[PDB]
């Protein structure tokens, strides 16, 4: 471990392969699936919703400490997918960078600027031989000022992009197809319709009827811009309202 | 099962599965490529005899001296890598002068040896104090001096570690010369007989013959300073056979 | 043996904004005297600034930065003690390089209204009331005379208005910080 | 980078922190003013790094 | 009156032709109040940021920032040629701000530069 | 994952950092520690193995006091565990110095876990081969129990077991209705569980190391007093047969 | 055989969860010569066996003086022992300077533990190949501590480290029930008999190969060597 | 400035004396079994200086395997004092003790480290007034004796007591249990005797 | 900076401990607004501390010194800072900070009881330290100093009640001299029992 | 720990005792009586001072002479090199002890003795580094090397003058006068003149403080001697 670079086309981060591919970055992308959890983020007319699986495979484990939805700033929340410690460390970095932005520029960081900053750091990790990517994906949500709801997805390669709906985790492709089909039809989902869309995507690509304790939901709204994590009663209300229909 | 290659010696900082660091023992083997230096500590003084091994008749012998002076009461005998030896010699010299400046007295033989050892044991660990050495010094020294505790002889090897001695041989024939010093030495022998034994053993272990040009003798006595024997003094001592 | 001490407040004042802050039951009423002199550090934690404007605003910006960051880390509304601690750190480290005296007043769930006072030289002492800046002459005696130790929001507003008004008689913009939020009020 | 037209508070922060960095040795006293999505904002920055948000 | 003459041991050696004109007599009171504030500004800003990270988040945060800074500053250009500090600026946050260090007295055109080997082996701590 | 497992900065072709996995197996190398959170406190207990009869009782402790209110039970390399105890003590003291009150246990767990993670990131340092549990009690917070593992993942637990026999001990903890027990009955059950999962033949001659923090100590971490530990050991022995 | 990739560096975890350079450093400790430490209710003595190539050399300096109340006996690499002794001496000086009181032995040993733990995690370093037997005396009585290349330290009633020290430890385990009420003379004799147990049946303890260091309630740390050990060796019954 | 300090050091043939009048400045602290120092200056500098000297004595003993002689302590103290030459210690030092011959030795220092060996030396405010009288009193002649006063130890003790009595026509004259440190071949001997007031 | 005197802090040894007084007052200059503040710290069971001077530095040293006490509490190895250890640490700290400018303007009276031997020490911001059977720092230092020294010369051995009454008389004389309301004074005592501090006792003429 | 060590700052945050913009910072500044003694490289207003000195070169050497006696007026740098005192006593003694340290290191390295030009130049450099900081030196370096007798006046103000007659002090004006000399004076005649010149200082004084005989000197080829 001490020092040096491992020889091989897929064994160091700063080695290209004959086809110009950085394979350690792609292996980090596979590290996102380490955990077996899928996240869905859906942008609506006036709200953004992040929904993630909450697997607690231990009777002895205090379930209120298991969470993947984090609060970056007062008005930005994220769902982290991937390796758990890497997720928590990237949340810590995003928190610091957002505080610095507010310090320097006098106003609170936007969502796109936060994912851009995190992706700049991630690019620096991919280019240098001492560091490694983080095996995690960040999906950020917020209400901007004059654009509206925002869902952004940073990734281990340093790439980021805004979306109308996005997924990360094991069922990222299945969820992306589901949300593409939903968004082609109509997109101005009010607030309930976005929550139903996110929950239905998660519960369809996993073919699982959810319980309020197998799912986490964090939301922002234009009228309530602050990141909020729904209680189990609220998620259960949404699930029963989806089941009755 | 199978025999496989295991290598624990190609880098410093690596213990073998035996508790043993091989790059330091390879530096001791580096000593065994030097010329033989014999140091005998008696109660009348300490003698230092070294084999010079002049390579060409065109070379100034005064420039290949294996016995140097650290201070008026200490002299060193060298064997091994010369470039490293002179670094340790200069450390000893500057340390003695620092001690004189600060405390207005002569540094004892053991204290000089300890300062040189503090310098010599600081290898490996290169990215901690740049300008450090990064490998063991490939030189063994023989500090022979006279101080408050009478004549004293010390030995330092590619470890930065010193032990006091009474008769040492270092160099390429240190095993045979040490086996000879084993019997020829007795704890109360005169300095003339110490020089005698040193030169007899040097004659035994040299591939050439004793002339006053291919060896080098120095002595440090309680009253007299460090003294390097001259061409005529050496001639007389060897014609004593 | 005489333990001579720097005064820290007779260095360079020559002036004063005559800041003040009084603790009532479940809140504080800062009060001060077209510009504004009540810097909101957090949603229910304000401060009043004495000294040089530049240095005090630098310290207030740094505390706002650090308090927001710490509040996000620990996932709780910040304590007023925490804001006062951050202010004390910078107002005591940079004691010789800044002209900055601070009164921190606010509200937090587990302690209520709090008037931690950080004078020049850097010093937290929680107080039932705190006054500052050219006002240790007229205001201090009258407030020591009358404080009632337990006022309500309205009586505290009237009391602070009276004190700052007699500082005038030597606008009055006030802010009451309860659990329900800040109710800023401008007088003249 | 942001793709948004700036904010007056951003300019005020940059000015006040730069003027605070140079400890009043840059003699720029300014009357900053602009208009963002937030509304009209008028500031007055002083050479030592102290601002003041004002109506006039 | 600075005291500190290591003078216990003022045995240090200097290169006379390379020391230029040094005046320790006046190297105790900066020439301007802003001289050191500007010389050590990125240093002091890093120390301020590491201090707030330490106090709010923990030992890990300054350690990781310092470790990233150390890593990027090490795949660089040999000191006698100007570097861009592209990755270091992205890490520190200077990729989108221009200060006065960036426009005044440009490092890329130094007006004076030493010998290659002397400048490399000074960075290596060899003098 | 051979070929991709010599550095903590290398990903396996399936997104696995294997040095961190080997560090967690390193935790599995050592004897077991369990921690049970009850209705009014937390109780730690370590199957401490007697290396020799020559060691003064209390040496090689694995139940540290990290702060006045926090106690730490470790497994894995003991040198790593002591270094992490030092780090946790530094974090708690720094928080108290800055902010003037006792550090919340969740925040302490985050700080130390993020340190451990920071070691799982570089080629210059190796992951910690040690796992540990933190446990506190405050009147305004209740009992709290956290476990950090070498990857930097800290969760909150109702009962945890780290070490060689974590799986058997976890099976034995699940039978306890710890959410409605006091610290005394939990101490007896902790001793029982330590005695059950001890492997009497492979390992030999262990000694219990019990500790609590609760309201019976007024939110102060302590060693279980000698008499209560004797009662717990007697209960544990009599239950084994 | 499957071990070669994972034992060349102290920064590599073997897929069995083992650092192997640490264990090799522990072997480096076993390559010294036996030294014994034991304590009574009032004294803490350190007994060491010296090698001098059996003739023509002053023996190794195996017991070192750290402070007036702390002394150490070394087994393993000498350079590491000197580095650690310099560290211990500097820390004792710092304690006397700042706090005016003798540094507690347990605190010193904890500092050694941290100092020697750092090389076992970092790149470009190797563990310390020396093991120490630290004998101290402070407010809490006599102390015997054993420090290891792994950066572990142990509070001992008695301990032997070095080459063929298992025999000394067997003796000390057999006889430790009477160490506490022993006076200085027979405590040093107990240590001497253990050190003798680390020898062939023919060889015997002499003044030339035995070094002793006592600290105690009244004593400061003193080292007895080459002729000062005679009072202690005269009364030692044959094997 | 900063009165109350009067150090009288006298080196005999086989003894040294360092006598001080306590007033708050207590001193004449012992360095080795052959050396006594006497600091007459600002108290804080004296404390720090004696702590530094103790630390350096311990470091010397560890490096050199012997306790450091009187002349070596003097030379080291001279370099320690000159270390702060542009910000000096405000101390006036006198080192008294035995040399390696066994004879007496007394060294006196500036605040910046200038030292010379003396046969006797009075140091402080009262030193100027006491010096001529004890000088022409101790010598009894003009013969040099550049390193040893001819008197015996009891006679030198009597001279020290008599000269401090004669100080009663001088400055503060503490009368505060006159501190007296005696260095002989049998070790240091602090013998604080009270000047009767 | 203009200099003002520190608030008075007294202390006398006796047979079985040390008693310390320190009247509550923020300052005599412009910080007299800040009242009802205690200048006495309890370091540990055998040590206490009365400080006169800048309250910012007293607060800083309370932080540092209490954290050192907690640090030893955690190890539980049987060693605690003695009163002399704390006194020497404070002397080193104040000399170090005096030299490396970064001032620490606080004058302290360290009292303690360890091993059946009472300790009373003095440290000021310059690094001056010593030990006396009675001390007085602050406003009426040179007015209370002769009083205490003469009383101790008359009777070198005191008891709790005698020592406390003597300290009462000193503080009263410092009250009759100057009209500052010494309603605000604390008395502290370290004994074999420990450091026991009673709060703001009030003089009623 | 290993990470902070790989970083090699050391900076007061990656350590222990940090609780703000600094705090105790591993000992609130408190440290040790040094980490390194000497034998290695590593407010008192009452410093001491000097009075009257000569020195001339020769045909047979260089001759120092000082105003009698006690106090010291000529520093004995080493057997082959001399130096006088003026200004601060500590300054002259310390800086020429450092010069003798340099001279001995040179002799050990190069196996020949340092020249007077080199020695005076080393001293001039050492005291020129701290020019304007209050050093007060008035030394006068004299010796004998492969170039013959050498005589230099080295000053704390950067001066380093070579010359065959120098004089420092109060009676300097009367002592430089009375210096009616010749480069080929006999040795006895040279001792005569230096005696007479320090005398023509003190023909207005007599034996006493900085008074006595002439503390004469003589730098021969094989090292100096003390004539009387």
């Amino acid at each position: 471990m001490s020092r040096g670079s491992s020889a091989g086309f897929d064994r160091h981060i700063t080695i290209f392969s004959p086809e110009g591919r950085l394979y350690q970055v792609e292996y980090a992308f596979k590290a996102i699936n380490q955990g077996g959890l899928t996240s869905v983020a859906v942008r609506g007319k006036d709200c953004a919703v992040i929904v993630t699986q909450k697997k607690v495979p231990d009777k002895l484990l205090d379930s209120s400490t298991v969470t993947h939805l984090f609060k970056i700033t007062e008005n930005i929340g994220c769902v982290m997918t991937g390796m758990t410690a890497d997720s928590r460390s990237q949340v810590q970095r995003a928190r610091y960078e957002a505080a610095n932005w507010k310090y320097k520029y006098g106003y609170e960081i936007p969502v796109d600027m936060l994912c851009k900053r995190i992706a700049d750091i991630s690019q620096v990790y991919t280019q240098n031989a001492e560091m490694r990517p983080l095996g995690c994906c960040m999906i950020l949500i917020g209400i901007d000022e004059e654009q509206g709801p925002q869902v952004y997805k940073c990734d281990p390669a340093g790439y980021y992009c805004g979306f109308k709906a996005t997924a990360a985790g094991v069922k990222q492709t299945e969820s992306t197809s589901f949300l593409e089909k939903k968004v082609k039809k109509k997109f101005d989902w009010t607030f309930e319709q976005t929550v139903e869309t996110a929950i239905t995507c998660l519960s369809t690509v996993l073919s699982i009827d959810f319980k309020p304790s197998e799912i986490e939901v964090g939301v922002v709204t234009v009228e309530n811009p602050k990141f909020r994590i729904l209680t189990e009663a609220e998620i259960d209300a949404h699930l029963v309202a989806l089941a009755e229909r | 099962m199978f025999l496989t290659r295991s290598e624990y010696d190609r880098g410093v900082n690596t213990f073998s599965p035996e508790g043993r660091l091989f790059q330091v023992e390879y530096a001791i083997e580096a000593i065994k490529l030097g010329s033989t230096a014999i140091g005998i500590q008696t109660s009348e003084g300490v003698c230092l005899a070294v084999e010079k091994r002049i390579t060409s008749p065109l070379m100034e012998p005064s420039s290949i001296e294996k016995i140097v002076e650290i201070d008026a009461h200490i002299g060193c005998a060298m064997s091994g890598l010369i470039a490293d030896a002179k670094t340790l010699i200069d450390k000893a010299r500057v340390e003695t002068q620092n001690h004189w400046f600060t405390y207005n007295e002569t540094m004892t033989v053991e204290s000089v040896t300890q300062a040189v050892s503090n310098l010599a044991l600081q290898f490996g660990e290169e990215d901690a104090d740049p300008g450090a050495m990064s490998r063991p010094f490939g030189v063994a020294l023989l500090f022979g001096g006279v101080d408050e505790k009478g004549p004293q002889l010390f030995h330092m090897d590619p470890s930065g570690t010193f032990v006091q001695c009474d008769a040492r041989a270092i160099g390429s024939a240190s095993e045979g010369a040490q086996s000879s010093l084993q019997e020829v030495y007795h704890k109360s022998m005169t300095l003339k007989e110490a020089i005698k034994s040193s030169l007899i053993i040097l004659k035994q272990v040299m591939e050439e013959k004793l002339n006053a040009t291919n060896i080098e003798l120095a002595t440090v006595q309680p009253g007299q300073n460090f003294h390097m024997f001259t061409k005529e003094e050496l001639e007389e001592v060897i014609k004593d056979i | 043996p005489e333990a001579f001490t720097p005064d820290w407040e007779s260095r360079e004042v020559s002036t004063g904004t005559t800041i003040m802050a009084v603790q009532f039951d479940g809140g504080v009423v800062l009060g001060a005297d077209v510009t504004d002199k009540l810097t909101p550090i957090h949603d229910r934690i304000f401060c009043c600034r004495s000294g040089s404007a530049a240095d005090t605003q630098a310290v207030a910006d740094a505390v706002t930065y650090q308090l927001g960051f710490h509040s996000i880390e620990l996932n709780e509304p910040p304590l007023v003690h925490t804001a006062a601690s951050l202010f004390k750190e910078m107002c005591y480290r940079y004691r010789e390089d800044l002209m900055a005296g601070i009164i921190i007043a606010g509200w937090d769930p587990q302690e209520g209204g709090q008037v931690y006072s950080v004078p020049m030289g850097g010093m937290m002492v929680r107080q039932s009331f705190a006054i500052g800046g050219s006002g240790s002459s007229y205001i201090y005696g009258y407030v020591d005379a009358t404080y009632r130790e337990g006022m309500t929001k309205e009586e505290c507003l009237q009391f602070t208005a009276n004190a700052l008004a007699l500082a005038m008689e030597r606008v009055i913009r006030l802010a009451a910080i309860a659990e329900s939020g800040v109710e800023r009020q401008v007088l003249l | 980078s942001t793709g948004r037209l700036p904010r007056v508070v951003t300019a005020n922060r940059m000015l006040k922190q730069m003027l605070f960095r140079y400890q009043g040795y840059i003699g720029a006293a300014l009357v900053l003013g602009g208009v963002d999505v937030t509304g009209p904002h008028l500031y007055s920055i002083y050479p030592h790094g102290s601002t003041d948000k004002l109506p006039y | 009156p600075v005291t500190e003459l290591s003078a216990s041991g003022p045995f240090e050696s200097h290169d006379l032709l390379r020391k230029g004109f040094s005046c320790v007599k006046n190297e105790l009171l900066p020439s301007h109040p802003l001289e050191l504030s500007e010389k050590n500004f990125q240093l002091n800003q890093d120390k301020m940021n590491f201090s707030t990270l330490r106090n709010i988040q923990g030992l890990f945060a300054p350690l990781k920032l310092q470790m990233e800074f150390k890593a990027v500053q090490q795949v660089q250009r040999l000191p006698f040629l100007s570097s861009s500090n592209l990755s270091l600026d992205v890490l520190r946050g200077n990729d989108e701000t221009i200060g006065f260090e960036d426009i005044l007295n440009d490092p890329s055109q130094s007006e004076v530069m030493g010998e290659p080997h002397l400048m490399v082996e000074y960075k290596l701590g060899l003098l | 994952g051979t070929g991709y497992d010599l550095s903590a900065s290398t990903f396996s072709p399936d997104g696995r950092v294997f040095q961190v996995e080997y560090a967690m197996k390193a935790v599995e190398n050592s004897s077991t520690a369990i921690g049970i959170r009850c209705k009014d406190g937390v109780v730690f207990g370590v199957e401490k193995l007697v290396l020799s009869k020559l060691y003064e009782e209390g040496s090689n402790k694995r139940l540290f006091n990290v702060d006045r209110h926090v106690g730490m039970a470790v497994a894995g390399l003991l040198a790593d565990a002591r270094s992490l105890a030092d780090i946790a003590r530094e974090e708690a003291s720094n928080f108290r110095s800055n902010f003037g009150y006792n550090i919340p246990l969740k925040h302490l767990a985050d700080r130390v876990a993020m340190y451990v993670h920071a070691y799982t990131l570089y080629s210059a340092v190796r992951p910690f081969g040690c796992s540990f549990m933190l446990g506190s009690y405050s009147v305004n917070d209740g009992a709290q129990l956290y476990m950090i593992d070498p990857s930097g993942v800290s969760y909150g637990y109702w009962g945890c077991a780290i070490g060689k026999a974590r799986q058997a001990a976890k099976t034995e903890i699940e039978k306890l209705q710890m959410k409605e027990m006091t610290c005394r009955d939990i101490v007896k059950e902790v001793a029982k569980i330590i005695y059950i999962v001890h492997d009497e033949v492979k390992d030999k001659a262990f000694e219990l190391e019990l500790s609590w923090v609760g309201e019976l100590t007024n939110g102060r971490h302590e060693i279980v007093p000698k008499d209560i530990r004797e009662e717990a050991e007697k209960y544990a022995k009599e239950s084994l047969k | 055989m499957f071990r070669n990739q994972y034992d060349n560096d102290v920064t590599v975890w073997s897929p069995q969860g083992r650092i192997h350079q640490i264990e090799y450093a522990m072997e480096a400790v076993k390559q010294g010569s036996a030294t014994v430490g034991l304590k009574s209710k009032t004294h803490a003595v350190l007994v060491a066996l010296k090698r001098a190539q059996s003739e023509l050399a002053a023996h190794q300096k195996k017991i070192l003086h750290v402070d007036n109340h702390i002394g150490i006996s070394i087994a393993g690499l000498t350079a590491d022992a000197r580095l650690l002794c310099n560290f211990m001496r500097q820390e004792c000086l710092d304690s006397r300077f700042v706090f005016d009181r003798p540094l507690p032995v347990s605190r010193l040993v904890s500092l050694i533990g941290s100092k020697t733990q750092i090389p076992t995690q970092r790149y470009g370093r190797r563990p310390y190949g020396v093991g120490l037997l630290i004998a101290g005396y402070d407010d809490m009585g006599p102390h015997i501590f054993q420090t290891c290349p792994s950066a572990n330290y142990f509070d001992c009633r008695a301990m032997s480290i070095g080459a063929r020290s298992q025999s000394a430890r067997t003796y000390l385990e057999r006889h430790m029930s009477e160490f506490m009420e022993c006076n200085l003379n027979e405590l040093v004799k107990h240590g001497l008999r253990a050190l003798r147990e680390t020898l062939p049946a023919e060889q015997d303890l002499t003044t030339k190969n035995v070094s002793i260091g006592i600290v105690g309630k009244d004593l400061e740390f003193t080292i007895y060597d080459d002729d000062d050990v005679s009072p202690f060796l005269e009364g030692l019954e044959e094997r | 400035v900063f009165n109350g300090g009067t150090i009288l050091a006298i080196a005999g043939e086989d003894f040294a004396i360092v006598a001080s009048d306590t007033r708050d400045s207590p001193k004449c602290y012992k360095l080795t079994d052959k050396t006594v120092i006497g600091c007459s200056g600002f108290h804080g500098d004296c404390l720090t200086l004696t702590k530094i000297i103790e630390a350096r004595l311990k470091m010397y003993k560890h490096s050199n395997n012997k306790a450091m002689t009187t002349g070596a302590i003097a030379a080291m103290l001279s370099t320690i004092l000159y270390s702060r030459r542009f910000f000096p210690y405000y101390v006036y030092n006198i080192i008294g003790g035995l040399d390696e011959e066994g004879k007496g030795a007394v060294y006196s220092f500036d605040p910046v480290g200038s030292y010379q060996r003396d046969s006797f030396k009075a140091g402080g405010s009262a030193s100027a007034m006491l010096q001529p009288l004890l000088d022409n009193q101790v010598g009894f002649k003009n013969m040099q004796n550049v390193e040893h006063v001819p008197l015996s130890l009891d006679r030198a003790m009597r001279l020290v007591k008599d000269v401090f009595i004669s100080a009663a026509e001088r400055d503060v004259y503490t009368g505060d249990a006159l501190r007296i440190c005696i260095v002989t071949k049998e070790g240091i001997r602090e013998e604080t005797v009270s000047l009767r007031k | 900076n203009p200099m003002v005197t520190g608030t008075s802090v007294l202390g006398v040894k006796f047979e079985g401990g040390v008693v310390i007084a320190a009247d509550m007052l923020g300052s005599y200059g412009s910080l007299a607004r800040f009242r009802n503040i205690s200048r006495i710290m309890r370091v540990n069971n055998s040590t206490m501390l009365g400080a006169s001077g800048d309250y910012a530095d007293f607060q800083y040293l309370k932080q540092v010194l209490g954290q050192m006490v907690i640090d030893e509490e955690l190890l539980g190895d049987g060693h605690s800072y003695s009163p002399r250890a704390i006194h020497s640490w404070l002397t080193r700290a104040m000399y170090s900070r005096r030299s490396k400018m970064n001032p620490l303007w606080n004058t302290m009276v360290i009292g303690g009881y360890a091993d059946g031997e009472s300790f009373l020490g003095y440290v000021d911001m310059l690094g001056v330290a010593y030990e006396a059977p009675s001390l007085a720092t602050g406003y009426g230092a040179y007015l209370a100093q002769p009083l205490l020294r003469e009383v101790l010369e008359k009777q070198p051995v005191l008891s709790q009640t005698e020592a406390r009454d003597l300290v009462e008389r000193c503080m009263r004389v410092l009250y009759y001299r100057d009209a500052r309301s010494y309603n605000r004074f604390q008395i502290a005592t370290v004994t074999e029992k420990g450091v026991e501090i009673e709060g703001p006792l009030s003089t009623e003429t | 720990m290993a990470l902070a060590s790989v970083l090699e700052r050391p900076l007061p945050v990656n350590q222990r005792g940090f609780f703000g913009l600094g705090g105790r910072a591993d000992l609130l500044d408190l440290g040790p009586g040094s980490l390194s003694d000497g034998l290695s490289l590593a407010p008192g207003i009452e410093m001491l001072h000097g009075t009257t000195t000569l020195a001339f070169k020769f045909r047979h050497g260089v001759i120092v002479a000082a105003d009698s006696r006690t106090v010291k007026k000529v520093i004995e740098i080493n057997p082959y090199l001399l130096g006088t005192m003026a200004g601060g006593a500590a300054d002259c003694s310390f800086w020429e002890r450092l010069l003798a340290r340099q001279c001995r290191i040179y002799e050990l390295r190069n196996k020949e003795r340092i020249s007077v030009a080199a020695a005076s130049k080393l001293l001039a450099n050492m005291v020129y580094q701290y020019k304007g900081m209050g050093l007060s030196m008035g030394t006068m370096i004299c010796g004998w090397d492969k170039r013959g007798p050498g005589l230099y006046y080295v000053d704390s103000e950067g001066n380093r003058i070579s010359g065959a007659t120098f004089s420092v002090g109060s009676g300097s004006v009367y002592a430089y006068g009375v210096m009616d000399r010749g480069y080929s004076y006999d040795l006895e005649v040279e001792q005569a003149y230096d005696l007479a010149r320090r005398a023509i200082y003190q023909a207005t004084y007599r034996d006493a403080y900085s008074g006595g005989a002439v503390n004469l000197y003589h730098v021969r080829e094989d090292g100096w001697i003390r004539v009387s």
